[PDB]
RNA sequence: GUAAAUGUGAUCGAGAGGGAAUGAGCACUGUAAUGUGCACAGGAACGAGGAAUUGCUAGUAAUCGUUAUCUCAUUAAGAAG
């Protein structure tokens, strides 16, 4: 059955972010405490731990996209699923894509752990992170 | 036409040679009236918005909408 | 004047007697009857309906609303 | 009797770092962007290397934390900041690149100015006559 | 067997002839007929102001091509489309085949 | 979720037993469809009475998505209102229903002025206003009273409404929607 | 009182290094003109720079070199020597002081005269 | 380069609204930067506009983005959808 649909996104992407951390799946980008998350936007992220919430978010797209059976995602598509609408001085505000380096390194990361394989068309998931998923929400909804 | 070009590497000794890239309006000339403003330039067109009206019911394109 | 940072020890007492029989209180009331920030109305408010002493009736967005000890609701 | 445990410490009305003066009841973030040279970004940069709790009020803080960020401010480099995040990169006059604070902005732009003034440089004459060199239109916009 | 007949045309009323026509002849052969598919047609355009030069209120016309296709895909033995290829010369219509 | 009752407004309040108090009005105000939420998209604009047959509280949501900028902003008045509710039935202690409708029976001026000559110069006079201009006037008071009094002031909108909605339906000097009913209704009077 | 310096190399080694280093020193869009090779024009007029350089001697000046290259940037082989620079019009006259590096020999020139109402 | 307003939670607290002139840089298109992108500094007027004046009756006005549409090597704060 499509598990992921039974809970609702603001208690999935940060219960899922403190068992990434207690196990250091991935690990930070070099200057992550300053970097921005994309040109886009205007100052970096108000909590530290935002490249763990990427991370959470990263595999909560791929669960989905394995319940409707999707074509496998891009670096192209999650680019432009995180972007926003860049201010302009005396200008319209325009639509921008996110930077890709944080999300390659998300990506490479999962693959050491054997968490995410790469197909010749886009990323796809594996039996270990499907179930890690699997036993979270079973308690998580009870 | 493709033209080329000899330039010179640091050294003013060493030489190689380059292309120029066809672009801008010297070659889009109308094919009706040899002008090089208002040439449409879609589906391999190349004729201006004052020759068009005249030409377009040979052509074939019609006012429908 | 312009408003203040903390709420001293006087002031924290007489608050607590001053917000039983009240019915609906807001971040503005403890602004503006009293001397306090919003950043500080904020975090007094909080406090008081972990302990019990105010019950919190909205919280919707950021628009935030609370009841003291002579509240009323509404009956069929 | 009960106590509330959680409110800021007693709190000093104003404090000097810079030759410049920092109101005390402000948050550490938009304070530090009351010296020249440390703009909204580069704040946010320098206490955490620092490591200050960015919700503190300037005037809560110790002499040891004014001396953590006064040092990082005198060598963001030390503190792993790098370079493309400082003011002046690539010094014609050094070769290296550093971060200038204070009254150092403006008298290094004007020994910059007068270098080019003194050789004949358009782009400097430009600017001591109040024109524009960015190339902006200057027949309908920006008069008197 | 089977064939894959586009005729491709930029006339309305011609296209719905040729085909009302063609139609006949498969239903007098009788091979199981049925009539054409009523394909998507293209449609390219072009937007101009009218007038020649600046003057005047800016006026502007769209003019537009219609591209209209219909597809017939049929059974046949190679004899039968060896002789009815016969039948798709002389038209304004232009005639394309698929085989397999 | 919360309840598997009968309809009532936000779920919460009764929707029944509501009073209009004044026959020169009772025909213009719909208190009577039950909706759970302020929203319809009913097409009762394009006819010669619809706009009396909308429902009270949507009147006045879409009387808040003004000063340019919130045009659109259907959601964001519902939430404003939503919250002003519990400020007032906290506050009052009767149906927030009732003090929508008090406010409406108060705040709307009787008598009104208008240029009346026709053959010559255009000379004002005292006029009476028709039940429908009535309402009509009363909710825009009530909304451009709210709108200004928020703008560079420190408190919460929410609380604005709750501040101004029982004043008038207690038909105080203190509203600023029934003060400047007092003043067309007097200059009326000084042109009749 | 220090020899002159640019971007951390003193005059003496600056004049004895190739264009190839040199434009390890240059900002970003003068370092993409020296990549992409010299005109066969800017070639004349630098082996006329270095030819001129090398033949003076004394205290007579050597003649002006004139060009149209006005996109070319300041290289150190040119320090000293007066070259004239077209403006559209004339060939308006200048001397390379080491103060100019770093720049196109356009910067020192103008093509359109100060406007006084 | 495949929407944005928007939805929930945090935060900020009455020039933390606003991004104009300008600095030393880092790249891209091009035969050629003077054009464009990016990062850091900097932080001007403006606190709702005098006499006047322009459209708009319903999926309209206003708001919000987007153009495998036109210009187009590179350039939209322009039109046409
Ligand atoms: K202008
Ligand atoms: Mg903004
Ligand atoms: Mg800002
Ligand atoms: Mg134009
Ligand atoms: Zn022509």
């Amino acid at each position: 059955n499509t598990e992921i649909f039974k809970v609702r996104h603001d208690t999935f992407i940060p219960a899922l972010s403190e068992y990434l951390r207690t196990n250091k799946t991935v690990v930070p980008i070099k200057n992550f405490d300053i970097i921005k998350t994309s040109r886009g936007k205007e100052t970096s992220p108000l909590d530290i731990n935002w490249y763990y919430t990427r991370a959470a978010s990263i595999i909560r797209k791929l669960l989905i996209s394995k319940a409707k059976n999707e074509k496998p995602l891009s670096i192209v598509r999650f680019s432009s699923e995180y972007g926003c609408a860049k201010d302009r001085g005396n200008r319209p505000n325009k639509h921008v894509r996110a930077s890709k380096g944080i999300i390659i390194k998300i990506l490479n990361d999962l693959q050491e752990k054997g968490w995410v394989e790469k197909k010749e068309n886009g990323w796809t998931l594996k039996k270990e992170a499907e179930e890690v998923s699997k036993q979270l929400i079973e308690k998580l909804i009870n | 036409m493709n033209k080329q070009m000899i330039k010179y590497n640091a050294d003013l000794e060493t030489t190689f040679t380059v292309e120029r890239k066809d672009f801008g309006r010297t070659n889009r000339r109308c094919r009706a009236c040899f002008a090089y403003n208002g040439v449409i330039r879609k589906y391999d067109l190349m004729i201006c918005r004052r020759c068009f009206r005249e030409y377009a019911g040979d052509i074939g394109f019609k006012i429908y909408d | 004047v312009k408003r203040h940072e903390r709420v001293e020890d006087d002031i924290f007492n007489k608050i607590v007697k001053d917000v039983k029989n009240m019915r609906i209180l807001t971040r503005t009331t403890l602004s503006e009857r009293y001397n306090l920030s919003l950043n500080i109305s904020i975090k007094l408010l909080r406090f008081l309906e972990e302990n019990q002493i105010i019950k919190l009736i909205s919280s919707h967005r950021g628009s935030k609303i609370y009841a003291g000890s002579k509240y009323e609701p509404l009956k069929v | 009797k009960l106590v509330f445990n959680n409110n800021p410490l007693p709190i000093q009305a104003m404090i000097r770092m810079f030759n410049t003066n920092i109101d005390g009841k402000k948050q550490i973030i938009k304070a530090l962007t009351t010296i020249r040279g440390i703009g909204d970004r580069l704040s946010l940069a320098i206490l955490r290397r620092a490591k200050i709790p960015t919700d503190k009020r300037a005037g809560e803080l110790t002499e040891d934390e004014l001396n953590e960020i006064n040092e990082v401010i005198l060598n963001p480099q030390k503190y792993d900041i790098p370079e493309w995040m400082l003011n002046h990169q690539n010094d014609p006059i050094d070769g290296t690149t550093k971060h200038l604070i204070g009254n150092q902005i403006e008298g290094t732009i004007r020994l910059w100015n007068e270098r080019g003034k003194k050789i004949g440089l358009v782009r400097a004459f430009r600017t001591s006559l109040g024109l524009k060199v960015r190339g902006q239109r200057t027949k309908s916009n920006g008069r008197g | 067997i089977n064939v894959e007949l586009r005729l491709l045309c930029s006339n309305k009323k011609l296209l719905s002839d040729l085909s009302n026509r063609y139609y006949n002849y498969l239903f007098q052969n009788s091979p199981t007929a049925k009539k054409p598919r009523v394909l998507q047609p293209f449609i390219c355009d072009v937007t101009t102001r009218k007038s020649p030069c600046g003057q005047g209120t800016a006026t502007w016309s769209k003019y537009k091509m219609i591209i209209h296709g219909r597809m017939f895909a049929l059974q046949m033995t190679h004899q039968m489309l060896k002789d009815s290829a016969a039948f798709l010369q002389n038209t304004d219509v232009e005639v394309r085949l698929t085989l397999k | 979720t919360e309840t598997s009752g009968d309809i009532k407004l936000f779920g919460r309040y009764p929707y029944t037993d509501l009073e209009v108090k004044d026959i020169t009005l009772e025909k213009y105000i719909n208190v009577a469809s039950k909706v759970i939420l302020p929203h319809t998209s009913s097409r009762l604009n394009t006819k010669k009475f619809g706009r009396t047959k909308i429902p009270v509280v949507e009147r006045f949501v879409n009387a808040m998505m003004r000063k340019g900028r919130n045009n659109g902003k259907k959601t964001l008045a519902m939430r404003i209102v939503k919250d002003a509710f519990f400020i007032i039935e906290g506050v009052t202690g009767q149906n927030p229903i009732q003090i929508l409708v008090d406010a409406i029976c108060n705040s709307g001026p009787r008598e009104d002025s208008a240029r009346i000559g026709k053959g010559g110069v255009m000379k004002r006079s005292s006029v009476d206003v028709s039940p429908l201009r009535r309402i009509n006037i009363a909710i825009f008071l009530l909304a451009k009273g709210v709108r200004n009094s928020t703008f560079k002031d420190i408190k919460m909108l929410p609380e604005i409404i709750a501040e101004e909605l029982i004043n008038a339906a207690k038909n105080t000097q203190s509203s600023f929607a029934v003060k400047k009913k007092e003043e067309i209704e007097r200059i009326a009077k000084s042109n009749r | 009182f220090k020899e002159f310096s640019y971007k951390g190399v003193n005059l003496e080694t600056l004049t004895s290094m190739s264009i190839s280093e040199f434009k390890e020193l240059l900002p970003s869009k003068l370092r993409r003109s020296i990549n992409r090779g010299f005109s066969a024009a800017e070639r004349d007029f630098i082996k006329k720079c270095i030819k001129a350089r090398s033949e003076n001697t004394g205290l007579e000046r050597p003649e002006q070199i004139n060009t149209n290259t006005r996109n070319l940037p300041i290289l150190p082989t040119m320090i000293g020597l007066q070259i004239g620079v077209y403006s559209g019009r004339d060939f308006m006259p200048m001397v390379i002081k080491e103060e100019m590096l770093g720049r196109r020999l356009r910067d020192y020139v103008e093509t359109r005269k100060l406007c006084t109402h």
